[PDB]
């Protein structure tokens, strides 16, 4: 009936870090999948209320969208690139368990992951 | 609708 | 002694109040999930409930042989359901948990 706050964006506790590769990930990567036109519905978190889904936080403990990893690039929350993947990796695996093959968010999700795919193969040398 | 392992619960397509 | 207890009141509980922990909590029941050819493709079942009852119940010599059941049970999953299938992205997310407990055994 309701939904759960938000992943934190900032943690004074975590170590912060600025790299060409996390500016990557900022200004090319997540810039390119938020402009996208299938981009709409992993930009907010997931709105169980709206959508009409009281299962989906009984089932995904761990939530991601786009906007939590964009005020995190922006705040400087990662300290390198593969902590930023590996909460791209945990937004489209959610997609993947929670909704069946085939779906249209799943088709969606499809999508934006393989054009993220083709951004990280180019992912430049950490100087 | 989806199952896994005799779990059911609705996806954002129904 | 030490590690085989670390295993127990740590590692297997952790795995097993993990999100995606349900479908490996128990042996597979391959007549109530209609799943006819898992035990014809599976020949070395394992799941957390009977690694639970091994390390409860003093069946390992080491930690090396309960990290064994462990990857068994990751095996058995890869091995009959699809790369990139739910259940699958499930269990990878289960021993990514698992491979970061063993490393601070
Ligand atoms: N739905």
């Amino acid at each position: 009936s309701t939904n759960p706050p938000p992943p934190e964006t900032s943690n004074p506790n975590k170590p912060k870090r600025q790299t060409n590769q996390l500016q990557y990930l900022l200004r090319v990567v997540l810039k390119t999948l938020w402009k996208h036109q299938f981009a709409w519905p992993f930009q907010q978190p997931v709105d169980a209320v709206k959508l009409n889904l009281p299962d989906y936080y009984k089932i995904i403990k761990t939530p991601m969208d786009m906007g939590t990893i964009k005020k995190r690039l922006e705040n400087n929350y990662y300290w390198n690139a593969q902590e930023c993947i590996q909460d791209f990796n945990t937004m489209f695996t959610n997609c993947y368990i929670y909704n069946k093959p085939g779906d249209d968010i799943v088709l969606m999700a499809e999508a934006l992951e393989k054009l993220f795919l083709q951004k990280i193969n180019e992912l430049p040398t950490e100087e | 609708w989806k199952t896994i392992a005799g779990k059911t619960w609705r996806t954002k397509q129904c």
